[PDB]
């Protein structure tokens, strides 16, 4: 299958991948509003795949440490939201056998949503008030499988979004982590033997977002 | 096969925003024949590899949108309402308003008896956003009509740079390249939020760090840039001339210098004058009443043979290197932390870091863009720079150089096509009153007796003489040098720039502004002042991509339709993916875009607009006659159109330059129609044409070199990113400016695991060599009248070394380093109700104005408002909450933002006491979108100095309180 390592000490929020994201699926613009941050828009929503949340943490002395976390789906070896819609629905919450993405279907209309949403560890999953269907990251699967990077990925200036197959992937992320440490010695990757999205975090995980790791 | 893509033709483009210079692939509906179906980066360009912030990454979004223009439109006096008009009807009423202003307005001779031969009654904004060939094309358009008044953004942001950087260098352009940031050992970026405002940059900061740079940012406010950095630095606003001091003390002091480079490549070893002194913040020839020096008064001593005298053993007690150890020994650690408000520590740590490149096989580069360079002490900012580097051996050399970050995608390129009111197309001057004959113009010159001083602006009467054959080929260039307008010799030069233009048409000075392809209802600083002065105008044409606060100032906040009697056309253009042309990038690369959709709806490429405006103003001389009709009638415009077209490929030709007969040229036979194969083959005699000297190389009879996409490199070239064959950059494609500094006397490279050039088997390999001769033969700066790498700068206006004059007037009262406060060559009301530092500055997510990205739902999305940033310690002062509205307002104006409080801004200690900064984004406007706000230059001043002639819109005085 296939992996993203996802190197946040590289990461300058410029958004090109929450740009890029919606540019490839024609997405639409939620209504949004300043409420005293840069974060927007504030969740992943059914029209929002990726965010890029940002957090301010004080250190001693001048400036601060600021945290940024593009959110997506994890696409999970062994993924909780399946197991849930599958209760109601084969069919609503699939995954591809030669990359492992996990992806809905127009048959998530058919499930409880909300059940598949708290299934999830990571809080991933969206409804659409009006149709039921659920959507998120869907790894730009086509993409893939016509031997392109995601969009995100491809867009990424600064070598944060990484992808490719989980062998060369892993063995990235080990000699990344290994490098990363000597600035960031707190560094850490995320739930690496359960996801298709690794990230690596400077410091605990939970400082850039509550649903970082399970 | 995605289906997306499928049926779509794919064709390659360049990003329409910042001057990193990314390259796009769009895809075409119908095989070309609809709609832009994808717009996303091109994988295969090597500066981006397919990367592109969210301003590239929304282009998709900017043409396909629904919101823009579709056809001219035309706003009546004193009318509420726009009515839609033809082409035709729009470019025949423009033309007859061109030709009855010009008509009534136009002086021969000004009060003197000198000829000049100019129109004063219309003035021209823009534009950077515009191609090459569209750029060069308009100038000459707007100065074979007479116009003096010619201006646009770099004024602001590239202006300053051209001469800080040509008085120590020889040229005003950015030294080195994106590619070769990553062969830095330290990165320090000061003036500068580039992961924000050149994002793309930071793939290559960042691989620097990768092989082990340290990457320091100084800025007074903590950015994504910071973030990303292994040092941040604050410093206090305007304190930069005080940081850059300190560091040259502590280089000299710790003799931390190249020796060897700084010896033999700067002017370090030549003897000033006995009448150079510098006492009490003032250097002599200083003339109190008229607050300006007698510059003659610094004057190296010369020779018997007038060459400037040189003791390499750096002795004599007036050698630059002695002055200059002399000059910095006030800038102790001690001083400059107390006014930089940047602790000891922190000072020690940046100063070793960066000084350590000082070594031979270390390279240190800075960065710098806009940053507060605006004010009168700018130009000494960016020097104290270039001195650093020189000192450390870092300019010619992979990973050095001054990187002074161009702002817009094309205004490298608009500033070389001559759309700044002193300057010709190839920074050949425009003549003043006094220049009375080519011959006198060409007499200016200066020329060197030094024979290892190459001198190369000794050959300006062939490029002026071919750029006169470029325009009126059928005239010898002494009788055309007379078509062409000249300013007033007796008249401060800035009385002609962007500042003093928005003054004079608030006393109703103008009958007609072009704002072609800018937004001045927004981009000017004092917004309230320009909006009320455009009700002043007689007519107004704007060129723009969407209705904006410029087409439609007469229904703007608090105007009455009714009362303006200014008419206005609006001329909509297409956007960057619907046309073909060049861009020049901060590198210099100029590089080739195609076509991929159809211009929209009635859009119309500017190149289009322009020539069939001039054709019918044309047609209108050829029927009624007029005031001195010659340099309209007799204006080469054939060569600019194929197939009833503005065509860019012959524009870019002639701008290349072609042979206009048979010509024997440096020892090789040349047929007439050939193209020019450089510069180097330009004559003055008439045989030659070339609209522009610097694009002599770019399009020869090998073909379009900037349309070249070939990553083919020599080891040599592929060890620091070269890409010679991808594109084409000035002058003839050498890719690191200086490049002769890089090596030893034999042309050994100072660093070979990073060299540029390397002298092997009798001739230069890796970059084009920047001047031709064996190693050790000739000086290293060959556009420099004498040679060398300038510490010592005698033609700068406030004296030939750097020195701090505070810039920030309102609540500084003590100079530390002179009884000088402020600059002695240079009106702040510094009013009490407005006890608050503001300053303006960008975002990744908007562009400029926000007339583009203000119509892009997914940037909207992400910046939604106008917000106002400050510290914990203000909010805690003012009772202001996160996310509060909070009410702006300074002696000029008011306005409401959304309160973000943040460590991210901390207060100046200035003076015993805390000084807050209050930050504002310019990105927004009343037009689009709701609840956007308005432009943060509506609290700007409009007072400018009289050396720079820009407006202070990085500290200006403002109040901030609750609204409730
Ligand atoms: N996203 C985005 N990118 C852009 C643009 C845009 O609108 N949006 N505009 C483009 C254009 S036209 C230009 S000219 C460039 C300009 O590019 P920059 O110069 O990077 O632009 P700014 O953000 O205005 O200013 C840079 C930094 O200068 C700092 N600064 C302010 N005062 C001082 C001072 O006294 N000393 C020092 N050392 N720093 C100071 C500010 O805090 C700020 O972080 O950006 C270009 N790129
Ligand atoms: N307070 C404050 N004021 C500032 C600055 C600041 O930092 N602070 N920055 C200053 C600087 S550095 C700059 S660069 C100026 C910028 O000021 P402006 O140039 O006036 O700003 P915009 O109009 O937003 O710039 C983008 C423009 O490009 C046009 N455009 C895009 N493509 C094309 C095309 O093909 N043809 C034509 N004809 N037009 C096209 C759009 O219609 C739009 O008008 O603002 C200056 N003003
Ligand atoms: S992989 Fe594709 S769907 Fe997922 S966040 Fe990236 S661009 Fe969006
Ligand atoms: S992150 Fe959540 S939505 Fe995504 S695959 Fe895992 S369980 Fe499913
Ligand atoms: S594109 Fe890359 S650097 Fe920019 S916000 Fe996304 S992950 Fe971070
Ligand atoms: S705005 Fe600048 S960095 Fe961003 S995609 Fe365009 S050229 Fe590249
Ligand atoms: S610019
Ligand atoms: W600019």
């Amino acid at each position: 299958g296939k992996m993203f390592f996802v190197d946040l000490s590289r990461c300058t929020a410029c958004r090109g991948c929450q740009i890029a994201c919606k540019q490839w699926k024609n997405l639409p613009a939620e209504e949004t509003r300043n409420t005293g941050s840069h974060q927007n828009p504030p969740d992943l929503s059914y029209v929002t795949l990726k965010t890029v949340r940002f957090t301010e943490k004080s250190r001693k002395g001048p400036g601060i440490d600021w945290l940024f976390f593009p959110e997506q789906c994890r696409h999970c070896v062994e993924p909780p939201c399946k197991g849930q819609a599958d209760v109601d629905l084969e069919g609503a919450v699939v995954k591809d056998e030669t990359t492992g993405a996990v992806l809905f279907t127009e048959l998530t209309a058919k499930v409880d949503g909300e059940s598949v949403r708290s299934a999830c560890p990571y809080d991933i999953p969206r409804i659409d008030p009006v149709t039921k269907r659920l959507s998120k990251c869907d790894m730009c699967n086509d993409r893939v499988q016509n031997g392109l990077l995601p969009a995100c990925v491809k867009t990424c200036p600064t070598g944060t979004m990484n992808f490719g197959d989980e062998q060369e992937m892993l063995a990235l992320a080990e000699k990344r982590l290994a490098e990363v440490k000597k600035t960031y010695p707190g560094a850490v990757l995320g739930d690496p033997n359960d996801v298709r999205v690794v990230y690596l975090f400077t410091r605990d995980p939970k400082d850039f977002y509550e649903h970082a790791v399970a | 096969e995605l289906q997306k893509l499928q049926w779509a033709k794919q064709t390659t483009s360049i990003c329409c925003y910042c001057a990193v210079g990314c390259g796009l692939i769009v895809h075409t509906a119908k095989d070309g024949q609809g709609r832009a179906v994808n717009v996303e980066g091109d994988p295969d360009h090597p500066i981006n590899e397919g990367s592109l912030c969210p301003k590239g990454a929304s282009i998709f979004q900017l043409g396909e949108n629904d919101q823009r223009g579709t056809q001219p439109l035309y706003r009546a006096p004193f009318s509420d309402t726009w009515k839609p008009v033809t082409w035709d009807f729009a470019l025949t009423e423009i033309a007859k308003r061109i030709k009855k202003t010009r008509d009534a307005s136009f002086t021969e001779k000004n009060a003197a008896g000198d000829l000049v031969n100019r129109t004063e009654a219309i003035a021209s904004f823009g534009s950077a956003a515009m191609d090459n060939e569209e750029c060069w094309a308009y100038g000459n358009i707007l100065r074979s009509l007479g116009l003096v008044y010619i201006e646009h953004q770099a004024r602001i942001x590239h202006s300053p740079t051209v001469p800080a950087l040509a008085e120590s260098f020889g040229r005003g352009a950015m030294t080195n390249h994106w590619n070769d940031l990553a062969n830095s050992d330290c990165i320090l970026i000061m003036g500068s939020n580039a992961a924000e405002n050149h994002p793309i940059a930071f793939k290559w900061v960042l691989r620097a760090k990768d092989k082990g740079a340290t990457l320091i940012h100084v800025d007074p406010r903590f950015t994504r840039t910071s973030a990303r950095c292994d040092v941040y630095a604050p410093i206090r606003s305007g304190a930069d001339i005080p940081f850059l001091g300190g560091l040259i003390k502590y280089i000299l002091d710790n003799k931390l210098y190249f020796t060897d480079y700084v010896r033999e490549y700067t002017n370090a070893s030549l003897i000033v004058g006995e009448k150079f002194s510098f006492k009490d913040g003032l250097f002599s020839g200083y003339d109190a009443a008229n607050k300006k020096y007698d510059k003659s008064m610094w004057a190296f001593e010369l020779d018997a043979n007038g060459v400037p005298k040189r003791d390499p053993a750096l002795k004599h007690p007036r050698c630059v290197i002695n002055l200059l150890k002399k000059h910095y020994e006030r800038y102790n650690l001690d001083k400059v932390a107390a006014i930089t408000g940047t602790s000891k520590e922190q000072l020690q740590q940046v100063y070793k870091a960066y000084a350590a490149t000082g070594k031979p096989d270390k390279a240190g580069t800075i960065m710098y863009a806009m940053g507060w360079t605006q004010h009168s002490v700018g130009v000494q900012n960016i020097r104290a720079m270039a001195m650093i580097q020189l000192l450390l051996g870092n300019i010619g050399v992979a990973g050095g150089g001054v990187n002074a970050l161009r702002g817009e995608s094309n205004v490298q390129g608009s500033t070389d096509q001559g759309l700044l009111a002193h300057i010709w197309p190839g920074y050949n001057p425009v003549p003043n009153s006094k220049a009375a004959t080519l011959e006198l113009y060409n007499a200016a010159t200066p020329q060197s007796k030094d024979p290892m001083s190459v001198n190369w602006w000794q050959n300006r009467p062939k490029y002026v003489a071919s750029y006169l054959k470029a325009l009126y080929p059928d005239e010898e260039p002494a009788a055309a040098y007379d078509y062409l307008p000249r300013i007033d010799a007796g008249r401060k030069l800035t009385d002609y720039f962007w500042l003093n233009i928005f003054e004079k048409m608030d006393k109703g000075e103008f009958k007609g502004l072009f704002a072609w392809g800018m937004n001045p209802a927004c981009g000017g600083a004092n917004a309230n002042k320009n909006r009320k002065a455009m009700g002043k105008l007689e007519w107004l044409v704007n060129v723009n991509l969407f209705e904006n606060e410029t087409s439609s100032f007469w229904k703007g906040p608090g105007m009455n339709p009714a009362e303006i009697g200014t008419e206005v056309f609006f001329l909509p253009c297409c956007v960057s993916i619907e046309k073909e042309g060049s861009v020049a990038n901060s590198g210099r690369w100029m590089q080739w875009r195609y076509r991929g959709p159809k211009p929209y709806a009635e859009t119309k490429p500017d190149g289009d607009i322009m020539l069939d405006m001039f054709k019918k103003v044309r047609e209108l001389y050829a029927k009624e006659g007029g005031a001195y009709p010659a340099p309209i009638a007799k204006l080469n415009i054939a060569d600019w159109e194929e197939h009833n077209e503005f065509s860019p490929t012959k524009v870019a030709k002639l701008m290349n330059g072609y042979f206009l007969k048979d010509t024997e040229v440096g020892g090789k036979q040349f047929k007439k129609g050939q193209q020019v194969p450089s510069f180097a083959f330009l004559t003055a005699d008439g045989s030659t044409c070339s609209g522009n000297w610097l694009h002599a190389g770019s399009f020869t009879d090998a073909g379009n070199l900037m349309a070249r996409r070939d990553k083919t490199q020599t080891p040599e070239q592929a060890r620091i990113g070269l890409f010679p064959n991808w594109s084409f950059c000035w002058p003839v494609n050498r890719r690191i400016l200086y490049n002769r500094a890089s090596v030893d006397k034999t042309g050994k490279p100072w660093n070979p695991a990073k060299a540029v050039i390397e002298w092997k088997d009798g001739k230069w390999v890796g970059d084009v060599v920047d001047g031709g001769g064996d190693p050790g033969t000739k000086h290293p700066f060959i556009m420099q009248t004498h040679g060398f790498g300038a510490l010592y700068g005698p033609g700068r206006e406030e004296g030939p070394f750097p020195e701090h004059y505070e810039p920030l007037e309102c609540p500084v009262s003590k100079n530390p380093f002179s009884k000088q406060l402020h600059n002695p060559v240079a009106k702040a009301v510094c009013d009490p109700r407005y006890p608050f530092i503001g300053t303006t500055y960008r975002v990744t997510e908007h562009w400029q104005t926000g007339l583009m990205t203000r119509r892009c739902a997914w940037l909207v999305e992400a910046e939604p408002q106008i917000f106002c940033e400050i510290s914990k310690e203000l909010a805690k002062l003012r009772g202001i909450g996160n996310g509060d509205t909070v009410k702006v307002s300074s002696l000029r104006g008011a306005l409401e933002a959304v309160a973000i409080v943040t460590e991210r801004i901390r207060p100046f200690k200035i003076e015993g006491v805390d000084v807050h900064m209050v930050g504002l984004p310019w990105h927004y406007g009343w037009m689009v979108p709701k609840n956007g706000g308005d432009t943060a230059n509506l609290l700007t001043p409009s007072a400018g100095d009289p050396n720079t002639g820009i407006p202070e819109t990085k500290a200006f005085m403002v109040d901030v309180r609750k609204v409730w």
